[PDB]
RNA sequence: GGUUGCGGCCAUAUCUACCAGAAAGCACCGUUUCCCGUCCGAUCAACUGUAGUUAAGCUGGUAAGAGCCUGACCGAGUAGUGUAGUGGGUGACCAUACGCGAAACUCAGGUGCUGCAAUCU
RNA sequence: GAGAACAGAAAUCUCCAGUAGAACAAAAGGGUAAAAGCCCCCUUGAUUUUGAUUUUCAGUGUGAAUACAAACCAUGAAAGU
RNA sequence: AAGCUCGUAUCAGUUUUAUGAGGUAAAGCGAAUGAUUAGAGGUUCCGGGGUCGACCUUGACCUAUUCUCAAACUUUAAAUAUGUAAGAAGUCCUUGUUACUUAAUUGAACGUGGACAUUUGAAUGAAGAGCUUUUAGUGGGCCAUUUUUGGUAAGC
């Protein structure tokens, strides 16, 4: 079936997220948010890309899907395998509901019909505010052409507004490149898995000093 | 069906405050209420005894009993177009003491001692309350401040 | 330095586990009479296991507890019998030890065929002074760091006097 | 203990009254003596507090004040050697010495001293101090157990016996007394009198000179060097009884220096607080010292 | 003298707590070969 | 057939015509709801403060 | 000022660690005839204050400590929201007008106050 | 979590941790930690009388409930409930 | 509709000030709960098998991080709406009654006699305030903006 995604379009409802008073929903057809290089350091990928929704809408996870499948396929293919690391930015949560008149042969019904209106879960989809980010792309400044057009091939699959906006920040954390570079001479930047633990100055002092050896190069 | 029975809706509302539960502390039974007395009802969950219904939460009245345990208050309520009389049997843990009247009598007092005043000296009362006003004039200085001029920021992306 | 805190013994709990009812049970209750002079505590089961062959709330275990001088000497009684040496467990990390050791008869104890066969748990609890704080009722306490038997002190212990070893590592 | 807790569970945790904590009130007995009846309005409750200390007994007359609880007048066991009795200080006829000082002691203050007299000469015989005809009342107080344990025959109901037989009315069953047979279920008051005037402690005596001199030499070597004998017991409270009736008035020490010259000295020995300057120039230097990759 | 000390567990479900089954066993112990 | 269920609509106009009045309060109000035996003393409270000025007056 | 009996508010009072504690008090502790309570004088009971002790309970301090309390044109006049137009936009949404206005964040500071009674270099 | 003959994943015993993460017939929500939970002891306030009050409301009935009065009882050292 | 008692007594689909109550919007998830993407660190020296006559995968837990959510989640928490007070029926002083109440000339009510008005104790308005009896029609409703449920939607 999948009723198109001009019935849905629109957040017409209080989210309906599947839970223990609502279960028995089928599975978001995009389960993997996170491919391309996942395990990359944070200093190799300064340059980040996002897909930012212009609309207040819903994004259907079957759209999500093939919007993912969009961007990686050309980016992988053009750019390499391991140039770029794309996020998922959003989760379809939301839980949509169809009537389903249609039942079994032979006949329809007469007149009711309307009573009894309340639907069964039939899709996923994942509401989306104003300005929202709903890609996001971290690779090498280098890749910048072939980034930044690989959202731009995926907007095609994306219901309503998108921009492709060049982020003023280092990779996928804050700071945008000098105060993370600032940050950098200070070694208060310990690699993470695929992120950085930053050193505060609000902990115990015991730890503070093992966690973070050459910040007191010294202070 | 419908369910419409005593404490229905009360959840939130009867629920007592994060990190505030168990016993009731012993200002609430030490507090002495009298006939007249201008009360707030708010209820407590962990009394279930004597307690209010849901509607008379955040109404205020004057007690018209004094009995062992509870006090009855005189509330107005509206059903229809008119205010009838209730009286609710409420114990004490479910009655706060209003400080709505109580400043009121602070009011007075101060009236009275300011009489003296003019009784003693002669100067006109201005007893009675007056809004807010206008302000009035006055001069600022430039000395030291001298007015900074500011423009509108452009438009700029922050992401 | 060490004034107040040497140690004692709080208490030592032989623990008979039986496993049924009637006869066995009861039997190895009058066990742990002839064994402390304290008339002791047969425990229910907590819960059904049809394996074990024991519906909850099944009389089924039993046990005494002793303190002081006739608990030291028992427990000296026991540690003859595994011959002064244990292993690196059978000490808690809580301080506390204990051992098992099979039929009884090893110490003291004649045999009496009228009773039957049993084996035993000989589990004992260290503690020192000051141990009330935590036990009382008024102004209920709880033993500083310090103090708090730990495991290699109550070892330290067991090792100097009773002049025995620790075993498997 | 690496049990370490979570920043989540002590955000969270609830920490309960202060006096709940540190274990000195049951609030739920607590409510249920403090409350009065609202038809009775400002009236105050009154409750006789037992504090058994190891070294003392603290017998305090109390009602209560939202700003905080009040005592009208307290006396002491370390107040009884004044009426006569330098050793026993906590213990069952002491109880009732301290009892009855503070029955003659309070009831004395509210000029409620002459009339209303008491039980007198003492059989041990279970009764209350019922009210004269055409005249005040009995002063009504009632028992605060605090957080002890009841028990038949307890060293605080001797206090109750004490304060009771001075007048003060403080209802109660004579059950927890000794002499209340779990069986009999009634009370003999041989074996209260008895323990009224020390009948346990001196027995002891008795008993334990013949079976040790050794265990008679410390246990009571307060006894000996004061000239004190066995059967001597009886008279030593049988005497305070009336000392104590004689001047129920409580006279405080003279407490040699003062308040404010005991402050001068009494704490030199607490620390001071630091200030931020203090606290953080010993940051920088605690890094120094642990600095270095070390 | 039967003398039974009570327990001050609240749960009153007759099934065996769920630290137990078939799982978690081990295909290891001193079974006896003689 | 089907037909409306229920509206709080035009209500509140109704109400406001004639409507909304107030407690009409008077002094010495009744003693409805009162502790009897408060009541019960009270008479003879005042049968005995009646006596008073049965005899001041004169 | 310490200390204790009863407290009010009930974390600025809780947690974790580590030190320091004179005087007095508190305890820890000795005792198992008597009332008394337990499988067990461990808890409860009673005797003694005598045999011993600050090791602990307790009270303080220390921590670029956790948590908690506090402040601010910190973020934010942001989110939201009351009123308004024959405002814009295909719409989804959005701007402006007259008002009300957060929470997160951040920087900063603070870590029980105190009643009645008694007592102590 | 760390510890004890058979005893194993699961028997019984111990210590430490444990703001409720358990329990309170049941639906769900609220409420409770020296308790409202577990356990033990004693009882029949699940009683008499007859009015008032809250919810629903027409301010009728009914169901349920709250605070009293007048008795007579239970419980506890008691205040109390 | 008929009036009746009175003549500014009392009010009020409004504000101001004082004082309550509420758990929606928003917000929060390196806070509880429930859900949810990704790596990194650390014990099992394994729950289980291998490589070897103890090293690597698999999972399970654990530690600090990371992306995204909630009508029936939540520490926090609006706007709008909402109960109360702003007096002569007031604030006090004294001391008579009672069978209630207290250790009690303690209280509790209710009185006796007495102190104080002039902004008499916020603004604004009042076409007058209160009261009673009787009786018609009606008891299919629909529409706009906004908040809002079911429904792909509807002139539903
Ligand atoms: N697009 C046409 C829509 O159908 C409407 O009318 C529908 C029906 O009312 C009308 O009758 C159809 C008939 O044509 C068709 N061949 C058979 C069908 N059973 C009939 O419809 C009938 O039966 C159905 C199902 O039981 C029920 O809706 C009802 O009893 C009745 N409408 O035909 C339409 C469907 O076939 C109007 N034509 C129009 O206003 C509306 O927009
Ligand atoms: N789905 C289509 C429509 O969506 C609308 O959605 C509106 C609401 O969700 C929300 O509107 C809020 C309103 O709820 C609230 N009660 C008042 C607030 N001023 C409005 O705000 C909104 O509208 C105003 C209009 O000038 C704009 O200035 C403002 O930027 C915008 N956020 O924002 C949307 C309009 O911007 C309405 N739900 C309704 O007309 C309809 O459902
Ligand atoms: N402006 C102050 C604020 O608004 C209010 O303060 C005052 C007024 O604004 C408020 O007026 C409200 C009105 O909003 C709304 N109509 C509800 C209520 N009926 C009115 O209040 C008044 O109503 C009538 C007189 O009109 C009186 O019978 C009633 O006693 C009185 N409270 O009455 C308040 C007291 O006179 C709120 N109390 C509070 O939010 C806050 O004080
Ligand atoms: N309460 C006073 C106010 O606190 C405000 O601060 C609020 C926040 O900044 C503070 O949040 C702190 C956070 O700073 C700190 N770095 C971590 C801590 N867990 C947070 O705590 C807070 O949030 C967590 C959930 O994240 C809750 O579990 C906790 O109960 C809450 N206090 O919680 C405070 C409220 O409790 C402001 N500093 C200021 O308006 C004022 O000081
Ligand atoms: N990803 C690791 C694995 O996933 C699960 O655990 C994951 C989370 O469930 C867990 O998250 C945190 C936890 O770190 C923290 N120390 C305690 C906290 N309550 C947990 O919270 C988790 O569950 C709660 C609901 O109960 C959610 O609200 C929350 O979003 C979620 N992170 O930590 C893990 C990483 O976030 C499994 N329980 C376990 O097998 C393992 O930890
Ligand atoms: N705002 C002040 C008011 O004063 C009022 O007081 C009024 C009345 O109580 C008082 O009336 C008295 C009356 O009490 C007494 N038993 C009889 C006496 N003749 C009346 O006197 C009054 O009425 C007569 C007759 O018309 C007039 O001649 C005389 O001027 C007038 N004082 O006269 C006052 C009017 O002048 C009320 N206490 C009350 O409404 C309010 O407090
Ligand atoms: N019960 C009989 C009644 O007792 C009344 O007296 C009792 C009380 O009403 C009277 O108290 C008076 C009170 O009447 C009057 N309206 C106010 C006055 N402040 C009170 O006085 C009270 O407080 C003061 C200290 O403030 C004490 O010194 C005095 O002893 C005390 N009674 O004191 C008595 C006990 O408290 C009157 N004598 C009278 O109405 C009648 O005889
Ligand atoms: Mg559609
Ligand atoms: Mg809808
Ligand atoms: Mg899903
Ligand atoms: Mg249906
Ligand atoms: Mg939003
Ligand atoms: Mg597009
Ligand atoms: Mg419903
Ligand atoms: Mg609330
Ligand atoms: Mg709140
Ligand atoms: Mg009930
Ligand atoms: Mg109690
Ligand atoms: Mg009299
Ligand atoms: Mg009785
Ligand atoms: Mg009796
Ligand atoms: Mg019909
Ligand atoms: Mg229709
Ligand atoms: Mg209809
Ligand atoms: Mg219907
Ligand atoms: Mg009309
Ligand atoms: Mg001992
Ligand atoms: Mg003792
Ligand atoms: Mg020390
Ligand atoms: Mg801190
Ligand atoms: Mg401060
Ligand atoms: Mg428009
Ligand atoms: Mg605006
Ligand atoms: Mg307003
Ligand atoms: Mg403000
Ligand atoms: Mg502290
Ligand atoms: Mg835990
Ligand atoms: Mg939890
Ligand atoms: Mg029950
Ligand atoms: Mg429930
Ligand atoms: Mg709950
Ligand atoms: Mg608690
Ligand atoms: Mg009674
Ligand atoms: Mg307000
Ligand atoms: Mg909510
Ligand atoms: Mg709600
Ligand atoms: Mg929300
Ligand atoms: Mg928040
Ligand atoms: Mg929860
Ligand atoms: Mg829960
Ligand atoms: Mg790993
Ligand atoms: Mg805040
Ligand atoms: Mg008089
Ligand atoms: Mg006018
Ligand atoms: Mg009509
Ligand atoms: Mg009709
Ligand atoms: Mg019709
Ligand atoms: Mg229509
Ligand atoms: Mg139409
Ligand atoms: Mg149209």
């Amino acid at each position: 079936a999948r009723r198109p995604a001009r019935c849905y379009r629109y957040q017409k409802n209080k989210p309906y997220p599947k839970s223990r008073y609502n279960r028995a929903v089928p599975d978001s057809k995009i389960r993997i948010y996170d491919l391309g290089k996942k395990k990359a350091t944070v200093d190799e990928f300064p340059l980040c890309v996002h897909l930012v929704s212009n609309e207040l809408e819903q994004l259907s996870s079957e759209a999500l899907e093939a919007a993912r499948i969009c961007a990686n396929k050309y980016m992988t293919t053009v750019s390499g395998r391991d140039a770029f690391h794309l996020r998922v930015r959003v989760h379809p949560f939301h839980v949509l509901r169809i009537n389903k008149m249609l039942s079994c042969a032979g006949a329809d019904r007469l007149q009711q019909g309307m009573r009894g209106a309340w639907g069964k879960p039939h899709g996923l989809a994942a509401r989306v505010d104003i300005g929202q980010i709903i890609f996001s792309v971290r690779t090498k400044d280098s890749n910048k052409d072939v980034v930044v057009e690989g959202l731009r091939r995926a907007r095609y699959k994306f219901p309503g507004q998108q921009k492709i906006i060049l982020s003023k920040k280092w990779g996928f954390t804050n700071l945008d490149r000098p105060e993370y570079l600032k940050k950098r001479e200070a070694g208060e930047v310990k690699d993470d898995g695929a992120f950085v633990k930053f050193l505060s100055k609000k902990g115990s002092l015991e730890n503070n000093i093992r966690e973070f050896p050459e910040y007191f190069a010294a202070q | 069906g419908k369910s419409h029975g005593y404490r229905s809706r009360t959840r939130y509302m009867f629920q007592r405050d994060f990190r505030k539960h168990g016993a009731v502390h012993l200002s609430t039974y030490l507090k002495v209420y009298k006939v007249g007395d201008i009360v707030d009802i708010k209820a407590n969950g962990s009394i279930q005894k004597g307690m209010p219904h849901k509607f008379y939460q955040g109404k205020t009245g004057v007690v018209y009993n004094v009995t062992k345990s509870s006090v009855g208050v005189i509330i107005n309520k509206m059903v229809g177009n008119r205010y009838l009389e209730k009286r609710l049997n409420l114990r004490v843990e479910h009655i706060k003491h209003s400080k709505c009247r109580q400043e009121f009598l602070e009011r007075v007092k101060a009236n009275a001692a300011k009489r003296a005043e003019a009784k003693a000296q002669g100067v006109a009362v201005q007893l009675k309350r007056q809004p807010a006003q206008p302000r009035e004039s006055r001069i600022v200085s430039t000395e030291g401040n001298v007015p900074q001029t500011l423009a509108p920021v452009p438009y700029e992306t922050f992401i | 330095q060490n004034p107040m805190r040497d140690l004692k013994i709080e208490k030592l709990v032989l623990n008979i586990s039986v496993g049924e009812s009637g006869d066995r049970l009861t039997r190895a209750s009058k066990v742990l009479e002839q064994l402390s002079g304290q008339t002791p505590v047969q425990s229910k089961a907590r819960y059904t296991v049809r394996t074990f062959g024991i519906r909850r709330n099944e009389k089924i275990a039993v046990h005494v507890t002793v303190r002081g001088p006739k608990a030291e000497e028992i427990l000296e009684r026991g540690l003859k019998v595994k011959e002064y040496q244990l292993r690196d467990r059978n000490f808690s990390a809580t301080g506390n030890f204990g051992f098992g050791i099979d039929e009884h008869i090893d110490l003291g104890i004649k045999y009496d065929p009228s009773i039957g066969i049993f084996g035993m748990d000989f589990y004992v609890v260290m503690n020192r002074p000051g141990a009330r704080v935590t036990r009382r009722k008024r102004c209920k306490g709880t033993v500083g760091n310090s103090h708090k038997t730990t495991k290699e002190d109550t070892v330290s212990w067991f090792k100097q006097k009773y002049d025995a070893d620790v075993l498997d590592k | 203990q690496k049990d370490a807790k979570s920043s989540a569970y002590s955000s969270r945790f609830q920490t309960p009254f202060r006096r709940r904590r540190e274990g000195k009130t049951d609030y739920y007995q607590r409510k249920r003596l403090v409350t009065q009846h609202k038809a009775k309005y400002n009236t105050p409750k009154y409750r006789l507090v037992v504090r058994f200390t190891n070294k003392d007994i603290i017998c305090q007359i109390i009602s209560s004040t939202i700003t905080g609880d009040v005592v009208l007048a307290a006396a002491y066991s370390h107040e009884l050697p004044r009426y006569g009795i330098t050793h026993g200080l906590t213990n069952w006829a002491a109880a009732y010495a301290t009892g009855l000082l503070i029955a003659r002691r309070t009831l004395q203050k509210l000029g409620l001293d002459e009339t209303y007299k008491g039980v007198e000469e003492v059989e041990g015989e279970y009764e209350l101090t019922e009210a004269v005809e055409d005249g005040p009342r009995p002063f009504k107080v009632f028992l605060d157990i605090g957080l002890q344990r009841t028990t038949t025959g307890a060293r605080v109901f001797g206090a109750l016996k004490g304060a009771s037989d001075g007048g003060l009315y403080v209802p109660h069953s004579e059950n927890r007394f000794p002499g209340w047979d779990f069986e009999t279920e009634e009370i003999d008051p041989e074996l209260l009198r008895s323990y009224i005037f020390g009948g346990h402690v001196s027995q002891y005596m008795e008993e334990l000179a013949d079976d040790d001199e050794e265990r008679f030499s410390e246990l009571f070597k307060g006894y000996l060097a004061d000239d004190i004998d066995a059967d001597s017991l009886e008279d030593i409270y049988t005497s305070a009884h009336e000392a104590i009736r004689a001047d129920p008035a409580f006279k405080p020490t003279e407490k040699k220096f003062t308040k404010e010259q005991y402050a001068a000295e009494s704490k030199k020995y607490r620390q001071t607080k630091l200030s931020k300057e203090e606290r953080a120039a010993r940051v920088a230097a605690k890094i120094a010292a642990l600095a270095g990759q070390q | 003298k039967e003398i039974v000390k009570s327990n001050t567990s609240s749960k009153k479900a007759d099934v065996p707590p769920p630290s137990a089954d078939p799982s978690k066993a081990r295909k290891n112990r001193p079974r006896p070969s003689g | 057939a089907k037909s409306k269920n229920h509206t709080a609509h035009n209500q509140t106009r109704k109400a406001h015509r004639n409507g909304i009045k107030k407690p009409k309060t008077y002094k010495y109000p009744s003693l409805k709801g009162v502790d009897p035996k408060f009541r019960r003393n009270h008479k003879h409270a005042l049968h005995g403060t009646a006596k008073a000025l049965a005899a001041a007056k004169k």
